[PDB]
């Protein structure tokens, strides 16, 4: 067993507890500030949207500034969820040997796993397929998609859409609220930014202070000791 | 189950389990047999050699009890020698207050009486150990067999052990085909056989045989141990039948 | 969650079930008894099952002589009634010592009852698992017949069973008395009641019996004796015709 | 059920002791028995049922006497008051008639015997 | 799911027939350090590796007297040796005052295990942690024993207990042939159970401060060499 | 999770946890340091006061056994003025019936002896009290046989001798620290300021002569705990070889 | 019994500890980096179709380079499944007697086995059909025809598809954002890989140290030794 | 109740244990190398696809080779699923007297019952109505069914819809990503046999040695034995 | 309260062991060869469809014999689900006073009572609507609503369309899987039928065995007895 040692060691070598708390610095500081940021590009966004009337000039273009904003935010989720898995993976290859006895640091590790996984699901997103817990978080890291796909099909009724010799027209439509609709389609994703964005905050925040306290006894489930047996 | 837990409680069927636990850990331990020959009897227990570093002819496992009592099990060994050592007491008390030797069937109850106890309070663990034994008083030879239960009745020859059964077929034989007494001196030999024949249970560790007997003609009223040339005769007397 | 594991807590209906489980214990022993009364004596009857080429029947009966005037029969496990046998046993010796008279059935009976619910109300042990069945003859009372039991209950029987069979035993009883009007077996002696016990079981079980698959014990005038082996062949082949 | 009547030195949340009402229970369950208090006299009566006419119920008195001037009856569990009785009827000698030259009054009996049944409550 | 409801006290029995507090008792002998002993016809011999805290405390001794003719070394809790060591000095020396005669080794064992005995068949208390090595000489010339907490006490010819024993007990299995013959000569028996002691090291090697000897036999009473006099050894 | 709650109660690898946490009880105490020399013992402890209002005097956590063993605790102090109690008459009795000191160690053992007493059933014999002692011991003395020398003594029921030993909260940095200074021609007045200066750095508080207790034995003098001036100056002779090097 | 017995035999010869111990040194040195590779493979991809602008041509074709990686993806998850059912052919067929005590070793085996199962289950993906915990799984292996099925449906509704005489329209749009509804899916569907992979990396390095730990008692679960019966 | 006694005896003597042994020493030799058999033949037929280019042409049949595999083990699962429920059949008749006690063997019995449901699921497959624990199961064993269902959808859109009377037409697909799908639904659901197939021998593997070692308990769940009674 | 015994009474005598007894017989000997029979019938229906070529002629009328297979099974659980109920009946109006002691016998009651509605879920099927435990029951009850529900729209898009005159047709349908898989409904719902039957053979006997042991307790779940009270 001289090589499976090595193994094991070249692993915690790769990912030390330096590489874990460089990520925590970066938290601290940097990825914060940034989310505060995403925070208020979002909320004045969603103003311009309220004072504002829309016809079917609206119809004919994708608001670029909206876009400006979806993709910032899902640029800052890949991030989060990459930082984490880094620091998941710290602990995970520090998992000791499996015993009914000196639990006491391995419960530790695995409850900070538990509180990283709570946040990689928020960054994660809901998605479109559904955990039992339901889509109770805000908007995923896929709000691109889904906006576009929600301001799409509302595009094809007001528009219409055609073909040739009768009338360009062929699909397309009274409704004042289908109108209105798609002025709340643009309020909304607006909105569930600002949300997203500030529960976001608590968790980093959270998990900041989860790490920072119990980060000793992570890398060090367990403290031999044997000064009773001889 | 919560059953089987404790050591004074009635399951619904009026079922104890620890005590039946108690058994299983008896029908695992070597295997003890006991012969009853026409006056007197004779024992035999089944010694494991784990490994070469083990002087032979020490570590016994047969106590004589006063000076005239055999005495074998199987099953827990600590258990054992204590059990004994109270019916030495026991033994002992008696003789000084009656004079005469005490009686194998009397010696009987006060052990079954002693572990009788064990299965009454909560608070200690039965006897993890079956027990062969017999002598010879005033009314010939007899030859018991206790269990953790502290149930026990006369047999002809028993055993009991991790391998007992092969014992016991092949020795209701002996007693079809000699209903009249076996024989003093045959019987060892005998012995040593029913030994080896139920070993094969344990075939890939080299053993050792011990065998001690109580006759009033070869032993003179006395238990005494079997070594010596008639140890090994009847050691050959059945390596020879082994073939 | 654990009523039925203590023998000193009562259920929300004041049952104790540790002392109820304590019962079905008494009916493992797969052995039927039932005891009538002469006019000058007392027969018991119990089956003597031998499952094993081995042990030597001598020394396998559940019916021990705690004086000698008084018999005991019981329906439960050798360890539990042997002990029991054996503090009645004593309870007889010191009486007798300290009263200047032999001890009368109906009293040992309550020493008993009354022993097995200190026993079982100071929870200093678990309640023995057996029915015990006293007979004899005595001075004030000749046919004398009295049961106890694990809860420490006890009363007179004019002749009763016990077993796995009760009813049967007991209602082939109520029906033969139900006539006779009276409330014991007519005959001068002992020897032609024993006959109308085994007679009178026969009929409830549906089998026959020899020397060896029964077993029965009686009490005359001062004088408890157990019927020999091949003599209780005698009065099984008298009764075998004057059918 | 609760948590607290599997245990005599245990008080409910409102302090009731549990396992004594249990016990009680075992007594509303035993056969039915009366007492009438007369002028010039006194009368206690309790039922009798037979688990079979195979067995002599006039070997197991229900009715018992303590003192020549006293006697006794119950309802509920059958082995505990044949001894409570045999228990009163000494610590009626050693506890007054061998102290008084005389038999006790009716209502210090009755508390000499409820102070047996005392001991049987405080302890586990 | 996944229990085990048969290993909270000694006093009870796994539905298979095992005494699992005792079990995990052993498993603590397992855990302490190494110690040998062999014997041949004339002497008894125990070699023990002494074990320490930091390069500042001392190293824990492990080797016993209890008579001039006998002692062990131990492996496993020490406070409980201590107990055992001492009820054995008790055992030989009212053997000794009464009749007048030195306690024979094999008695030693029954002694020890029937007090190690009571431990695993009573309420409230548990198993003695350590298992010992007793050497001795008594009127059957040279002997030697091994004592388990479970009450067991056999009677070899060689033998180590401790964490990497396995590799000694191994050695001294095979130079047996060779070893039960050195009679007379007590120089060579040490030599040879030092050789079977180091079949057990990984750390490091013995030093002058971790080594410790005892032997007794014929004409050497039990006597204990420490450090700077196991020197010839190293 | 299940095995740590009898102190009679081995875990599947044999282990007596209740134990154990016996120990993680000393590391709450405040430091208390031993450091051996060729010269005399010295014993130092860091007092830790929580309020002005307390008399420090009042906590004794440096006391003396005999005239020739003195010795400083750690972890509950109701627990040590059991062992030091049990200790001096251990010592007192002996000199009884000896006429003559008792061996260091040989006090020492029967302080271990003592938490060896712990467990509650009845398998034969008895020793009444529950469970372990949550304090360990620093005991400095001096005998005739084997000179100066300091010892460990755990719940466990055993110990340890030393050079030089730290326990407390702060037996961690303090142990440290201690195995790079110690060497065997150590002066006395030299371990006093290494004493003095190990507590200063694990421990917190500016180190005044009043949350340090120092003290120290000799085979002329015996146990004497070092009064305040002494050690006030101890204090300052030592902040000042730190201004150069 | 002896030909129980042999069967018993046979099968654990056929799966013995250097068949899984094999399969932890390629995912140690091998299978990992393969891992890292399609990470930035698809990393530089998302880059690509950041920088792009999508036309009615782009609707035309299937972007091949993306095809690639997807592929590349589905392959390696195939693989670390197939070598995962090996670890575990080698554990199931360890489990011994059914016993109510002397569990302490098989307790490890399912504990392991457990860690393994849910790498599994990240590999086999989530799917379209689903287990109560949803599909918080990044994406299955089946991201192949998830993707291509996405896309399909986008472009009938962009080129539209048709007849003839008189104008190819049919139906086609002008909704502006059905249009970078296109690049998205190319861009999602190259960020999932991303993730998916960053997760596999720790789960792979998990279960490595997990199984490097307990493969004695995962082999000897239990150790049998009766020294206080004879 | 002699009558009942013979019922129970009959049941018992209609299915032995005899019968079940031969089950598992059918699937360790025969049925084991069939599933080793099928992993294959559906291994070089997703490679086969790999290298190949669809075009309008393969819209206009059905790939035989594949239906040949799909079904070649749909007979296998048929089989199996057969077998277990002999097992099964076994067991749950030596289901003895409900009690609070001496259930030691029960344990066995039911613990065993529940690994063969848990391969018996498996086998059965998903479908497509489901369990709470979703469809984490490859492909039931009615892959045929689903297979062609899938295939059958996109055909039509590739195909064409043509309804007619001489003066206007329905159109041809031109999705470009939608003939790739075709191709996918070929490769993926011969992959799906892979896996299931793959699993499907640790699982089988497993119950044998689960059978094995546990069958004296089985068939005796409860061993008389009075001897302290009497 | 004697009016009230009365009607406790007159329950108890409709439905008294006997009923439920006879259920078991009837299991025993008819009921269960018929299931043996309804399981070859369905077995090699499924082998005729297996050797035949489809054709539009197929698709103009519904196969009788595999009408006849699935109805002659609905007929089957149908009066299984009423005998069952039958058992069930005796049982429930014997379920004593609630009590919080003496329920040993009570427990084997509801035991049972259990392992009969186990049966009864079988047999009534899945449905269409469901369970949380899904729908991994075979095929219910209602076999034939959900075949020519399956079988009907595909029956549609074969045919299509269909006006005559005979010089052209209507529709669709070129799909050839479409037409395989008209093939595979008759062959699929024949093979549901094999094993649904194959498992309800498996239930009955085991509810047979269940019954026969604990019928004592089931009719007589307290057994009174005050021998220490007097």
């Amino acid at each position: 067993p001289p090589k499976r040692a090595a193994l094991i060691q070249n692993l915690r070598d790769s990912y030390t507890e330096t590489s874990s708390f460089a990520v925590i610095e970066e938290w601290a500081a940097g990825t914060l500030q940034e989310i505060e940021g995403i925070a208020k590009a979002a909320a004045e966004a969603h103003g311009v949207i309220r004072n504002s009337t829309y016809g079917r000039a609206q119809a004919e273009k994708s608001p670029e500034q909206l876009l400006g904003v979806l993709q910032r935010y899902q640029d800052l989720c890949h991030n989060v969820y990459c930082q984490a898995e880094t620091i998941r993976t710290v602990i995970a290859i520090r998992i000791p040997e499996h015993k009914e006895e000196d639990n006491l640091g391995v419960a530790v590790q695995h409850a900070v796993l538990k509180i990283i996984d709570e946040l990689e699901i928020k960054t994660l997103g809901s998605g479109e397929k559904s955990g039992s817990g339901g889509a109770p978080t805000p908007i995923g890291m896929y709000a691109l998609r889904e906006y576009l796909s929600a301001r799409s099909t509302v595009e094809d009724k007001l528009l219409g859409v055609d073909a040739e010799s009768g009338k360009t027209k062929g699909g397309g439509s009274q409704s004042p609220s289908l109108l209105l609709e798609l002025r709340q389609i643009d309020a909304d994703f607006m909105l569930k930014v600002e949300l997203a964005t500030t529960h976001l905050s608590t968790m980093v925040r959270a998990v900041i202070n989860a790490y920072l306290l119990n980060w000793k006894k992570l890398i060090q489930p367990r403290t031999g000791s044997d000064h009773m047996v001889s | 189950t919560g059953y089987d837990l404790s050591n004074s409680v009635f399951s619904p069927d009026g079922r104890n389990f620890q005590v039946e636990y108690a058994v299983k850990a008896v029908e695992n331990g070597t295997t003890s047999i006991g012969i009853k020959c026409n006056d007197g009897v004779v024992f035999a227990v089944e010694k494991l050699i784990t490994s070469k570093l083990l002087v032979p002819q020490k570590n016994v496992k047969i106590q004589v009890v006063d000076r005239h009592i055999g005495c074998v099990y199987s099953g827990l060994i600590p258990d054992g020698r204590h059990l004994v050592n109270r019916g030495r007491e026991e033994a002992a008390s008696f003789k000084k207050l009656y004079k005469t030797p005490i009686p194998i069937p009397a010696f009987a109850d006060r052990l079954g009486q002693y572990v009788q106890a064990h299965t009454l309070y909560n608070s200690v663990r039965p006897f993890g150990v079956s027990t062969i034994f017999g002598g010879v008083d005033k009314n010939g030879a007899h030859l018991y067999m206790l269990e953790p239960s502290g149930s026990y009745w006369g047999y002809k020859g028993a055993a009991t052990g991790k391998g007992r059964q092969s014992a016991k077929a092949e020795l209701e034989k002996l007693v079809d085909h000699h209903p009249e007494g076996l024989s003093a001196r045959e019987a060892v030999k005998q012995a040593a056989k029913i030994i080896y024949l139920a070993h094969e249970d344990n075939k890939e560790k080299d053993f050792e045989l011990e065998i001690s007997w109580c006759s009033l003609s070869e032993t003179n009223g006395l238990h005494k141990f079997v070594k010596g040339d008639l140890l090994q005769e009847a050691i050959d007397f059945a390596q020879k039948e082994i073939n | 969650a654990g009523y039925d594991r203590h023998i000193t807590i009562f259920s929300p209906e004041g049952r104790l079930y540790q002392v109820e489980y304590a019962f079905k214990a008494t009916n493992q022993t797969n052995i039927n008894s039932l005891a009538v009364r002469g006019k000058d004596c007392t027969v018991v009857i119990s089956q003597k099952k031998v499952p094993d080429k081995l042990l030597d029947p001598t020394t396998v009966s559940y019916i021990f002589c705690i004086s000698r005037t008084i018999g005991m029969v019981v329906n439960g496990p050798i360890p539990d009634a042997r002990n029991a046998a054996l503090r009645a046993k004593a309870e007889a010796a010191e009486f007798r010592y300290k009263y200047g008279y032999d001890m009368p059935c109906d009293v040992l009976a309550k020493r008993m009852a009354n022993l097995s619910q200190i026993y079982t109300q100071r929870a200093y042990m678990r309640p023995l698992g057996v029915i015990l069945t006293f007979v004899s003859v005595d001075e004030e009372l000749g046919p004398s017949i009295y049961k106890t039991d694990p809860a420490g209950y006890y009363v007179g029987y004019k002749a009763t069973a016990t077993g796995p069979k009760q009813q049967e035993i007991t209602t082939n009883l109520e029906n033969h008395f139900k006539k006779s009007k009276i409330d014991h077996i007519n005959e001068e002696s002992w020897e032609k009641v024993v006959e109308f016990a085994i007679t009178h079981m026969i009929d409830a079980l549906g089998t026959e019996f020899s020397k060896n698959d029964l077993e029965v014990g009686v009490a005359t005038k001062d004088k408890f004796f157990t019927l020999s082996a091949e003599n209780i062949e005698e009065r099984l082949v008298a009764i075998a015709e004057q059918d | 059920t609760d948590r607290y009547s599997f245990s005599l030195t245990t008080f409910s949340p409102s302090g009731k002791l549990g396992q004594i009402d249990y016990a009680l229970t075992a007594v509303k369950q035993g056969v039915t028995s009366l007492g009438i208090k007369a002028t010039n006299g006194v009368v206690i009566a309790t039922e009798k049922k037979s688990s079979s006419p195979l067995a002599m119920s006039e070997t197991l008195s229900k009715v018992s006497l303590l003192t020549p001037d006293i006697g006794a009856v119950y309802s509920g569990m059958g082995p505990d008051y044949r001894v409570l009785v045999d228990k009163s009827r000494k610590v009626a000698h050693t506890s007054y008639k061998r102290i008084y030259g005389e038999y006790p009054p009716t209502k210090l009996l009755v508390s000499e015997v409820a102070k047996i049944m005392q001991e049987a409550t405080q302890s586990g | 799911m996944f229990r085990n409801n048969y290993d909270g006290d000694t006093v009870t029995f796994s539905p298979t027939g095992r005494l699992f507090q005792v079990e995990y008792a052993l498993e603590a002998i397992k855990q302490g350090s190494v110690t040998v002993g062999l014997r041949s016809n004339t002497h008894a011999v125990l070699v023990a590796l002494k074990r320490n805290a930091d390069e500042l405390s001392s190293y824990q001794k492990k080797i016993i007297k209890c008579d001039e003719h006998m002692g062990l070394s131990l492996a496993g809790l020490a406070p409980d040796a201590r107990v055992l060591s001492n009820y054995l000095r008790q055992q030989c020396n009212y053997s000794s005052l009464v009749f007048n005669r030195k306690l024979a080794v094999e008695r030693a064992g029954h002694l020890l295990c029937d007090k190690a005995q009571k431990n695993t068949q009573s309420y409230g208390g548990r198993p003695y942690g350590v298992g010992l090595l007793i050497i001795g000489y008594d009127k059957s010339g040279a002997h030697l024993l091994e004592f388990q907490p479970s009450g067991n006490v056999t009677e070899l010819y060689g033998t180590a207990i401790g964490a990497r024993s396995q590799g000694a007990k191994t050695y001294l299995e095979r130079t047996l042939d060779t070893f039960i013959k050195i009679d007379g000569n007590p120089d060579e028996l040490i030599k040879a159970g030092v050789e079977a002691i180091s079949q057990s090291l990984r750390d490091e090697s013995l030093t002058v401060d971790n080594l410790s000897i005892a032997i007794v036999g014929k004409d050497t009473p039990f006597t204990i060499y420490d450090g700077e006099a196991v020197a010839k050894y190293i | 999770s299940e095995y740590d709650r009898g102190v009679s109660t081995f875990s599947p690898e044999g282990r007596l946890f209740q134990v154990e946490y016996s120990l993680e009880a000393i590391k709450l105490g405040s430091t208390a340091i031993g450091i051996a020399t060729k010269e005399g013992v010295v014993l130092g402890v860091e007092k830790r006061a929580t309020s002005p209002l307390l008399e420090s005097d009042s906590i004794e956590k440096i006391v003396e056994i005999d005239r020739h063993i003195g010795c400083a605790m750690s972890g509950l102090t109701a627990d040590a003025r059991s062992m030091i109690e049990h200790a001096r008459t251990a010592a007192v009795t002996h000199n009884l019936y000896y006429d003559e000191d008792i061996n260091v160690e040989s006090l020492t053992q029967s302080v271990c002896d003592l938490a060896l007493r712990f467990g509650e059933g009845a398998s034969g014999e008895e020793r009444l009290m529950s469970r372990p002692f949550g304090v360990a011991l620093l005991i400095a003395g001096h005998d005739a046989d084997d000179g100066y020398q300091l010892f460990h003594a755990e719940p466990s029921g055993t110990f340890y001798r030393y050079n030089a030993k730290a326990i407390g909260s702060g037996s961690e940095g303090a142990q440290a620290e201690l195995l790079n200074e110690w060497h065997s021609s150590l002066t006395l007045k030299e371990a006093e300021l290494l004493v003095l200066k190990i507590l200063k750095q694990v421990m917190e508080e500016k180190l005044d002569e009043n949350n340090a207790q120092l003290s120290c034995i000799t085979k002329q003098d015996g146990f004497k705990i070092y009064d305040n001036e002494k050690t006030a100056e101890l204090i300052k002779e030592l902040k000042e070889k730190e201004a150069a090097e």
